[PDB]
């Protein structure tokens, strides 16, 4: 949980304020007023949606959300709100695959990827149960948003340290890329669906594109092969004073 | 940023509830 | 140092059973005349034989009900068959319509 | 005599045993219910000509690409070589209902078959269909609930047999899996 | 150019004797193999220009220290000098792939690499992490069939040993 | 995703003209003939929950391996999974029959499905089954050559929408195959 | 994830067999020699800082390259991450020998390991050199050798523990290699 | 699965936490509550076949409607995959008693198992009938020991209430 | 409440837009189906109490089992109990032809019904032995028109189809 890359080698997270703006009785937040507004409104855009340059006469269907995002100033029922969106569809859900649809809210909506086959089959059992909605506000009602962003902050790809496995680290950095990437670029087609059916990995170099400035990115690769071999059976011996020992 | 001692839909509710 | 053809083929020879591919198999015949002392079994081995000719009232026969299936020539369509390599030799009256198909035509009764 | 009844098989020849009518009458008094088992292979071997008829063309039936060209039972000796090895299927199946057991099949019929029909290319998610069939004909042969024919039997329940002989046709079609 | 026809005439003229049947009986592996190494071809042929600044990049990712004042990768002209070498190298692997043999790989880009290489401070283990990088990406059904991937990634294989 | 009119705008926006009346025919047609279209989607979709059930346990009877232990569709976990992506494959060809167009099928449910069910290690060779046994069902009902389950129809010829559909279950087999 | 009693289960599950008395003289055992694996691992446990930070160290100073500008355990930023990460491995090694199977260890920690440290730039030959000072500790601890820090346990063998533990610490030097 | 060792070590690695004091207390009970249920799952592996056979014939004593024709066991081979899916149940007994959790139960005995049951239109009641059965007929010094028939029959009901 | 008129206004209220004339020619299709679903309404509902009466003893005439002591329908107060709840979906059919679409069976029939019917052990074998009497017993020059048979027997199957 120390995490050497975090407010080090990225930005600070944007947000609201403070969340004591709650429970204050003559407001409901510190009012930031509207140059300090939709500079945040900017980060929530290029968050949701990845980059995908959504234009005036698309902005103006969501008229509606930001309205209600200036008055009652929750970031997480802003999100909410944008999601059941039209422009979240049709952009996500239309021309994709079910997979990809499902890696790209944990891209948008946790800043992570996904850890297992099962935390992925128990999305399309939501699926089954509700639709897509039913997966939306599953993931925004969940203990691991309340515990990391809440109604406070937008909901960045956060630097751990301290993943509760090895691989959820890599499908982050897969996932997000470069300042200089969308994710339409792939006709449909889920990029980490054979390795979350399969239990292997990704490749090293589409994480360290991903990767921040200052951070080694790409050294390391031997020139033999970049994954193991799950059939190997080294030896690995320990010199004691006699002779080596063979603790297998 | 978070404040763990925080909600944000049952802060939706109360304020609905005491005026009932 | 060692024979991979001669280490193979024993190998072989060990595992898969000397039974297989000679199609024997036990004819079963049973006697039965009523009485008591009438009553063989008679379990005796017999090399079984691929009869050619009534296959063609089975290979046949289903050419003509899947010829006649309206919704199994949709979902079950056949491939691309090549034709014979005949010579075209630039009469129509022998290219389009050869010797061998020359006033051919189904009757059906 | 019944493992004298081994003795014609392994010998990769030809040798015929019997037993006689005193030999019978010791055996069906020594095994349970013998007269059944007699009554049960014979319903089969009667009609066995029809039954690899029916079940190969019953194959074609709802799976009309193997006649297709560029299928398997295409160029009339495929066709002539499937018939072969469903008279074979069927010869094995009646003589492990006869000896009561499946020590016989799953060694000298089925061990080697898998790696023999994927070697040639034989199709073998349709052998298990041509197998289905015999064995939906055989549960009705057993039973005499065969529509078509019916033979003439003593009364009473065969449905020990018929399960029997059905599990025999899917150790068949468990080898070929 | 190495490849199965090449290598058969060539044992026959050189002890001056007809094609045998020996000799035709090769070239119907040649026949019997085209289908997978084509399809790995015209895989390639239509997708290079994404593959080659995907591999090329990893070689600016490793040895990031190229893009510092002197060395090899030091101003804007010779970056793009590196991109093109990199797509010569995946232009001669098509071409490997077509013929049937490592005759276009050892022609045009090894002999006389090492030699080039050397004199011009060029390090050749950055000519190799880029070609290792494209041998890795390579998944088994999804870019190209099972047999397709087993020869594009031994031409690949051949160029890495070659350049080390 | 696209439909059967909106094909026919997008190949004629490539070539910057006009829909022209010499375009228009092939969509006159269908708006003439699409009632019966109309007519014969709800014969799949109210007859969907016993096709899935007959399709997929209908692949355990000629592939009994599935669910021997090591098998693919064992356990009943894995049984279920089997059942719901019948349903979807029966899904996905329901909405293509509606709109006349196979974009939506494609790109949402063929979209990467080999690749997927090559990681989870679904067979191939049953899986193409489970969506041809199902294609014979869903020309049965567009035909009405049901055994049971006669379904009230208006007289005339349906063969140009039963070959339409079997277009689309071959396009799901030519996919994972 | 599973621990020594759920990995013979899914061996059985193979088979569909029963875990009978032949297969359960190893989990008979298990559970009689219960005691000295909880022995060991508070043998583990409290010593586990001291394990780390000398195991660190110690690589630190058959490499003084690590320190120096260019090194990757230069700064305090590289240095806090590298004694974190050698605690997660001893943390997930303590899992395993207390569960008695090496899954926890090998799909959480090890699994992706090496596509981590080719693109942070982490030397695995100095990584492997850290985990294997502390497998050095740690059969010291669970045997009673070590020169300090006697702990107060019963007299017997644990010899066949201090074995179990090297191979799981032979596991990570095995996944990022 | 879920088991006693692996609550207690997924609990103790989302804190991030080592193995506590708390976690070895934990499985000192686990030694010793097992020689209780190891008596019982090595009782029923050795007389799997006669409490299957008992445990099938009294689902169709009490629902002799599934004999009609049309109905689940129909003919033969559904009486056979009737006593094959009860056998299916008490290996699963066996696994939890073994392992000593109610792992095996519900993820590959009761995960997905009220979805194939309503399709293929089989009843829970015939099925619950039979497990109900055999917890009627243990009997308490006689087919095991007193604490042996509370483990066992604690992994029956639990098997009963996550089918009704 | 889904039907034809509120997925046009609640797929614009998504779309965040006014109803243009895409979403007004789909309720020019809700116009000309409204003389024949409208037919088979009151016909059922002049009708419902024999339909009931002759659909409702359909399942205790396949299944007779139902009547034994100690199963579901044991006493009169169950059996009119049964009669109750399949005079609900004739009830809930009635509507959904009355708004055109599958609403008032989504979210007052079939909403959270499997898990009532297992917890009290109602089989739900029988209540789908009992639409599928109606699904049969309806003939179409005599009952309503011929497209209202098509309307009635699509709520039908569609109970069917998400009973099991
Ligand atoms: C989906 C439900 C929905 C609605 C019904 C509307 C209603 C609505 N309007 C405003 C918000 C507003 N509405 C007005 C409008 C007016 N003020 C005037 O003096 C004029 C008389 C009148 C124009 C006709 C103005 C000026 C604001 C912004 C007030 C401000 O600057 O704080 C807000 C607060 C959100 C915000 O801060 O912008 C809401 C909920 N918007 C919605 O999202
Ligand atoms: C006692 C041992 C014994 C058997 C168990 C059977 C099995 C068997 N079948 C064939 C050989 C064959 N078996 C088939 C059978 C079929 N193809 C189909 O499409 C259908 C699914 C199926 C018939 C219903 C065919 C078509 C051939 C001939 C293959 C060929 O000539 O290319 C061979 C030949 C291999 C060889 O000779 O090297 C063998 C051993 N025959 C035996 O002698
Ligand atoms: C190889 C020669 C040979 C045979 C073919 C059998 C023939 C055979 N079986 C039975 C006698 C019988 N056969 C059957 C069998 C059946 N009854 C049915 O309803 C089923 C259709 C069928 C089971 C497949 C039964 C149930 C009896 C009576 C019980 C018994 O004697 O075993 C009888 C005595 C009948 C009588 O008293 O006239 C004879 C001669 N035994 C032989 O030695
Ligand atoms: C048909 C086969 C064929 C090839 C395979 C290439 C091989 C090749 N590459 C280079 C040339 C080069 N190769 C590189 C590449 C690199 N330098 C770096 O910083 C990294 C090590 C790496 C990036 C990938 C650079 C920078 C040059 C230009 C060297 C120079 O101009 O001094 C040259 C020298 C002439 C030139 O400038 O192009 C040749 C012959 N050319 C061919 O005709
Ligand atoms: C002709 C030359 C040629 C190659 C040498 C490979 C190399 C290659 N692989 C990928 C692309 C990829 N390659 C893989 C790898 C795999 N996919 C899986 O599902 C498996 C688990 C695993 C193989 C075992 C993945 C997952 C991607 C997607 C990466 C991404 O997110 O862009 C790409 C990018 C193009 C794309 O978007 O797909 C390229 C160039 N492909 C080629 O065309
Ligand atoms: C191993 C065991 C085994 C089975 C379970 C069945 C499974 C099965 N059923 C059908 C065949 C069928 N399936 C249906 C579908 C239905 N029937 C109805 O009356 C309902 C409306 C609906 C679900 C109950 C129909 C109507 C046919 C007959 C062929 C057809 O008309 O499509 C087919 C073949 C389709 C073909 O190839 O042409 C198969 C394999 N067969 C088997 O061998
Ligand atoms: C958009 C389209 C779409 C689909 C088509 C399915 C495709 C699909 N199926 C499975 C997952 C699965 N799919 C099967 C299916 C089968 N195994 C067999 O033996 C049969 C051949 C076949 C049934 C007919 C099984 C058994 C699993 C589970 C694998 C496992 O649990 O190990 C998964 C993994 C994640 C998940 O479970 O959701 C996916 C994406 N899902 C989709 O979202
Ligand atoms: C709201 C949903 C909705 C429907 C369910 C249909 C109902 C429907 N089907 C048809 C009408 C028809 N339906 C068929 C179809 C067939 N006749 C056969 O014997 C074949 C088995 C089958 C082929 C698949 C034909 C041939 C017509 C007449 C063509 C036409 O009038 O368009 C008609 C026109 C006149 C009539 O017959 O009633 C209508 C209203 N329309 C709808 O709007
Ligand atoms: C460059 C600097 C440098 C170091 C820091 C040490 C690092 C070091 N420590 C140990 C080895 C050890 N380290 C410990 C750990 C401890 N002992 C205790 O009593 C404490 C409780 C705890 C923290 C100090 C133990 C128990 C052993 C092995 C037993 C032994 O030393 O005999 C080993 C031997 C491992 C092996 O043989 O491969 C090495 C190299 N050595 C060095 O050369
Ligand atoms: C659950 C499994 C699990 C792990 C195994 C670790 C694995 C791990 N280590 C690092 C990250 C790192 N790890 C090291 C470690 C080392 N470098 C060295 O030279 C030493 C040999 C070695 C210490 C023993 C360093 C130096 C970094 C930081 C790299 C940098 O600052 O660029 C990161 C990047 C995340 C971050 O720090 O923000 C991850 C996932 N974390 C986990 O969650
Ligand atoms: C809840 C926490 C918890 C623990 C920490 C352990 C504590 C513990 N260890 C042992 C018991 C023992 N511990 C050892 C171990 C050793 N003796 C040696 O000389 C070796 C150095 C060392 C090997 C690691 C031996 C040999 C026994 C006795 C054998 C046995 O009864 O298992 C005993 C049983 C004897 C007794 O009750 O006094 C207990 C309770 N058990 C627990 O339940
Ligand atoms: C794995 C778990 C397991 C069980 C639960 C039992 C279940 C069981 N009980 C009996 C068989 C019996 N069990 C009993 C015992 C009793 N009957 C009563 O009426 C009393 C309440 C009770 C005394 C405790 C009796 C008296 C018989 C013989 C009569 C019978 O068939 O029930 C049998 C028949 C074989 C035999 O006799 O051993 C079986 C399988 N056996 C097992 O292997
Ligand atoms: C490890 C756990 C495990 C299980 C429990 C079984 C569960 C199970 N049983 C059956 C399958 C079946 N199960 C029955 C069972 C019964 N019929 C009745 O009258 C009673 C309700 C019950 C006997 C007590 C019948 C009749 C079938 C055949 C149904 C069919 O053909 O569709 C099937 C369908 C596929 C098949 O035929 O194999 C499955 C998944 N499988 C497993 O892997
Ligand atoms: C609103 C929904 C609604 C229905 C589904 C039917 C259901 C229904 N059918 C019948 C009763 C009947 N219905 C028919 C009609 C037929 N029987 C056949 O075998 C022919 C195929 C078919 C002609 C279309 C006949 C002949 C009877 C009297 C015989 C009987 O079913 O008892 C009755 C008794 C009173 C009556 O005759 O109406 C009822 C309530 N009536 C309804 O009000």
């Amino acid at each position: 949980a120390f995490s050497s890359i975090q407010n080090v080698l990225t930005d600070a997270p944007l947000g609201t304020p403070s969340a004591m703006g709650f429970l204050d009785e003559r407001t409901e937040k510190p009012l930031m007023g509207p140059s300090e507004m939709d500079e945040l409104v900017y980060a929530v855009y290029k968050q949701v949606f990845g980059n995908a340059h959504i234009m005036e006469s698309e902005r103006a269907e969501l008229r509606d959300a930001e309205s209600l995002f200036r008055y009652l100033r929750d970031v997480r029922e802003f999100v909410r709100a944008l999601a059941k969106s039209n422009a979240y569809t049709s952009r996500f859900l239309q021309g994709n695959q079910q997979y990809r649809f499902f890696e790209l809210n944990f891209k948008h909506l946790l800043g992570r990827g996904p850890r297992s086959l099962e935390e992925m089959a128990s999305h399309s059992a939501l699926y089954a149960e509700g639709g897509f909605e039913a997966v939306i506000d599953a993931i925004l009602d969940s203990d691991e948003y309340a515990q990391e962003f809440g109604s406070t902050v937008v909901p960045y790809c956060r630097f751990k340290g301290e993943y509760p496995t090895n691989e959820e680290f890599n499908r982050m950095l897969v996932l997000k890329g470069a300042n200089s990437t969308s994710d339409k670029a792939g006709k449909g087609r889920s990029k980490l669906c054979y390795s979350i059916a399969a239990g292997c990995s990704q490749n090293w170099l589409s994480m360290s594109k991903a990767l921040p400035f200052g951070t080694e990115k790409g050294t390391g690769f031997n020139l033999i092969s970049s994954s193991r071999n799950p059939a190997a059976r080294p030896r690995i011996g320990t010199k004691i004073p006699g002779g080596v020992v063979f603790s297998s | 940023r978070r404040t763990v001692s925080f909600n944000a839909r049952v802060a939706r509710n109360k304020s609905q509830a005491k005026k009932i | 140092v060692v024979l991979p053809v001669a280490r193979a083929g024993l190998a072989a020879t060990a595992k898969k059973n000397q039974y297989m591919g000679t199609s024997v198999a036990p004819e079963i015949v049973l006697t039965d005349k009523g009485s008591d002392m009438s009553r063989k079994v008679k379990t005796e081995d017999k090399k079984v034989a691929a009869d050619q000719a009534a296959a063609m009232g089975i290979l046949a026969n289903m050419s003509l009900y899947a010829s006649l299936n309206p919704v199994k020539r949709m979902t079950y369509k056949a491939k691309e068959q090549a034709p014979a390599y005949v010579k075209k030799t630039g009469n129509p009256v022998e290219d389009f319509y050869p010797s061998s198909w020359r006033n051919m035509a189904p009757v059906i009764s | 005599m019944l493992d004298a009844f081994s003795r014609v098989v392994v010998n990769s020849d030809a040798k015929a045993a019997y037993v006689g009518g005193s030999d019978l009458q010791a055996l069906k008094s020594f095994i349970a219910d013998g007269n059944k088992r007699l009554d049960a292979v014979n319903s089969i071997v009667s009609n066995a000509s029809c039954m690899v008829s029916d079940a190969v063309s019953g194959m074609i039936c709802e799976n009309p690409g193997l006649i297709s060209p560029g299928g398997n039972c295409y160029t009339n000796r495929r066709m002539a070589a499937c018939l072969r090895d469903g008279e074979i299927i069927l010869r094995y199946v009646s003589y492990a209902l006869l000896a009561g057991d499946a020590s016989v099949l799953e060694d000298r019929c089925l061990n080697g078959l898998k790696e023999t029909y994927i070697a040639l290319g034989v199709p073998t998610n349709s052998s298990i269909r041509a197998v289905s069939i015999m064995k939906a004909q055989a549960v009705a042969f057993i039973t005499n609930t065969a529509t078509e024919r019916k033979m003439s039997f003593a009364a009473g329940d065969c449905t020990s047999l018929a399960s029997e002989v059905a599990s025999y046709f899917d150790r068949v079609g468990a080898a070929i899996s | 150019m190495k490849s199965v026809i090449t290598t058969v005439v060539s044992a026959a003229d050189a002890a001056g004797r007809f094609p045998s049947n020996s000799d035709l009986e090769s070239i119907q592996g040649n026949i019997q193999r085209s289908a997978a190494r084509l399809e790995a071809a015209e895989k390639l042929a239509g997708n290079h220009e994404a593959v080659v600044k995907e591999a090329g990049d990893a070689c600016f990712a490793k040895y990031a220290y190229l893009k510092n004042p002197g060395e090899a990768g030091e101003n804007q002209e010779k970056i793009n000098k590196c991109y093109r070498d990199v797509d010569h190298y995946m232009r001669l692997v098509n071409y490997c792939l077509v013929v049937g043999g490592t005759g276009p790989l050892d022609e045009w880009g090894i002999a006389g690499a090492r030699e080039v290489y050397r004199t011009l401070n060029l390090p050749t283990s950055a000519y190799v992490a880029s070609i290792a990088y494209t041998r890795d990406r390579l998944c088994v059904p999804r870019d190209m069939s099972a047999q397709a991937g087993v020869e594009f990634s031994a031409y690949l294989d051949y160029l890495i040993n070659a350049l080390s």
